């Protein structure tokens, strides 16, 4: 949708600022170049200066010498106009990292990916929060834990660690900006991955709410978390059992990257996230 | 002061409104609040010469050749301005439109903002000016101070246009940051206002009453914040990174 | 009832498909939303861990399921949903009749 | 005792950092008005160290 | 006793990482006045040094 | 002004408080507020469309 | 404004203000509220029920 909205009326636009028309052409991976490389906004903001900034590239690489009016920039050589990627173009590329459960959650500013890291120590068994974090998330982590004390045969954990392992939690804004305590098997992910010491896979996004019987709960405004994994890149998401209901109301271009794994209890978020899972 | 109306030439506003001001006098000018503040407004507008410009530069060839005299390029902060400069020669529809911000200028306090400024006025051709921004008290020395009484401040912009000649100098915005008034109001309006390209061409001030017609004119502006300014002021102020500077 | 009324609107001035018309059961879901609260809640299939207490709220009543993880480990008493002592107390006796 | 770089836009400045292992018992002490993200960052510090 | 003439500009984790830093260049600025040979960077703000 | 509120189309009362406008002017032009203060409300009420 | 005092039925401890305000006139509305707000509270005082 934000390279359609390119080609129909953002890069003509571009094109007629500038006094390039007739003059510069412009490829598909090279509008899903800008796409997916100099900007991570949730509007179309940064898409129009970063075609402002092609087009002044333009006007002085045709200015002080005037060869060709038919200038095609393909997918290979914006960084002359531009320079370097300020982002990944993949986030399908991240390595599976230890404390890292990718969030999902609706900055309301636009769509983030809020990756908890949560820190184990040894020690005497305490919770620290830290990122200034409310009790919220103290007590799904809580929670994430009873569940966890309830199943530690198949984890690997020796079967009394809550005694001797305190918990080092850091939450990137550590109240929820949605209003909503809605990180439940993103803290399950990455509690279970912090003290299993195993990594937690890159490039699924989860969002949830788990509760003390392992029971993944249903969550609100089911669209924002997609688009918020549509933009910011990732592709598959993990969502309740109990929406199939609100997924069937989107429209179907927000569906279509998107591979979900629906779970209800929380051990099946829990085969998929991790590859060494004990 | 009469006769001065047309002993200099003018565009029509500029000409409307000395006539009116002109009309307001011809009588005792010494109180009489209605005859002094249309003499400063007839002496500030009618000083001003028109219908004459500095050499425009169209080539950005003599631009990279004369402002590499100065301070030696610095290997980013010129060729931003040469972009900025590039499509000054490929301005849309053949006229000279800006549709574009005015290069907003932050840097550490030292380096040559003002070898920058005048440098530019000698690779554009034109002539420099520099009128008070920074830390001003009311809009006064920023914007004007409102007439029909003397006690009305001109404006240190229509100063420098009764010091020039021409209609497309370089007017420094010196440290807008700190830029403050005891108007209601900020002057930062009168500037996102007027960079828009159409806009100087229909501009007042609380000193200005008609049109004074400031459309031709390129503008440039500097501070040394990277923080505060006002959230107008993001758009069409196109802020360029300067550097201090090392040993060699 | 305005979301039906308005969507009534809707589907008229596209083009009126009659001069009266009538909505009866189940031709609701085309006039509004999915069904948000699911039917009784006896549809259940009773669960393993919680009943659920009737409640007064400030603003009305309400059911509450009071989940209660029995997890093995020391002889101790948490109490999560930050809740006063009086659920202690209360925990405790009931613990105290069931000792 | 270590130095610490930093811009400032005053013009370029920079900072020495001087800390006081006193025998204690586990106790953050911060002097300096140290800001709340240099709190989070010590945690962070003697988190990494633990 | 740690080092002399060595300084440095860095984000830490509560793993203990190096997240990149912003202004790679302005920080050279403030510090390589302060003539300091040797400065520690992230391993990310490579895409800054060229 | 004295053209323009019958120009402007205007409410009743709104023309009746135009013609106030008027009265409590035509003796102040040159003056602090008391000349600005009625043109400027005068200029407003004419040019809100009406 | 003198009639709309006496055709709703008073309490005299009103009708003595109302002459008051009945007695504060003779002055300007386009220069001061003078008479406006004499007259309107005075307009409040006629059109509450007694």
């Amino acid at each position: 949708e934000k390279q359609a909205i390119a080609r129909q009326y953002l890069w003509p636009k571009q094109v007629r600022e500038s006094g390039m028309e007739g003059r510069i052409e412009v490829t598909d991976a090279a509008i899903l170049r800008v796409i997916s490389e100099y900007t991570r906004e949730a509007g179309v903001r940064g898409l129009e200066r970063e075609l402002g900034k092609i087009a002044r590239k333009g006007a002085k690489f045709w200015l002080e010498g005037a060869w060709e009016g038919l200038r095609t920039i393909d997918a290979s050589d914006i960084p002359t106009y531009l320079g370097i990627p300020r982002y990944r173009p993949d986030k399908a590329e991240t390595e599976p990292q230890v404390g890292t459960a990718q969030g999902l959650a609706w900055t309301p500013v636009g769509g983030t990916l809020l990756t908890i890291e949560v820190a184990a120590v040894p020690g005497s068994g305490k919770l620290s929060l830290t990122g200034q974090l409310g009790e919220v998330m103290k007590e799904s982590a809580q929670a994430a834990l009873t569940y966890l004390r309830a199943h530690t045969q198949d984890y690997g954990l020796p079967e009394d660690f809550y005694n001797k392992v305190d918990l080092h939690v850091h939450v990137p804004d550590g109240a929820t900006p949605k209003d909503g305590p809605s990180a439940g098997i993103t803290m399950a992910t990455a509690i279970a991955s912090a003290l299993s010491r195993r990594p937690a896979r890159m490039d699924i996004a989860m969002t949830g709410e788990v509760s003390l019987r392992g029971k993944v709960m249903p969550i609100g405004g089911v669209k924002e978390k997609l688009l918020a994994a549509h933009q910011a890149g990732i592709h598959k998401i993990v969502l309740p059992k109990d929406n199939e209901a609100q997924l069937e109301e989107l429209p179907k271009e927000v569906l279509e990257g998107l591979e979900i794994k629906l779970v209800e209890d929380v051990g099946e978020v829990l085969e998929y996230l991790l590859l060494p899972e004990p | 002061l009469r006769k001065k109306i047309e002993e200099v030439g003018m565009p029509e506003a500029v000409k409307t409104k000395a006539l009116k001001e002109l009309d307001r006098l011809e009588r005792m000018q010494q109180g009489s609040p209605e005859a002094t503040v249309a003499r400063t407004y007839l002496d500030w507008l009618t000083e001003v010469p028109w219908s004459k410009a500095d050499p425009e530069v169209l080539d950005i060839n003599h631009t990279r050749q004369v402002l590499d005299e100065d301070h030696y390029g610095l290997k980013d902060v010129k060729e931003r301005i040469l972009e900025y400069l590039a499509v000054r020669q490929l301005t849309q529809g053949l006229d000279v439109r800006n549709k574009a911000p005015i290069l907003v200028l932050v840097g550490p306090p030292g380096v040559g903002k003002t070898s920058l400024g005048r440098s530019i006025a000698r690779s554009m051709n034109r002539k420099f000016h520099r009128i008070s921004l920074g830390g001003v008290r009311d809009e006064a020395e920023i914007r004007g101070h409102r007439r029909t009484y003397i006690g009305a401040m001109p404006g240190k912009l229509i100063h420098a246009m009764k010091q020039v000649g021409v209609i497309n100098p370089v007017i420094l915005l010196d440290e807008i940051d700190k830029m403050s008034s005891d108007w209601r109001g900020d002057p930062a309006s009168a500037m996102l206002e007027v960079l828009d390209p159409e806009q100087n061409n229909t501009f007042t001030d609380h000193y200005l009453d008609v049109p004074y017609d400031l459309s031709k004119v390129f503008f440039i502006t500097t501070a040394n914040t990277l923080q505060t300014i006002p959230r107008p002021l993001l758009d069409r102020m196109e802020v360029i990174e300067i550097p201090g500077y090392t040993n060699m």
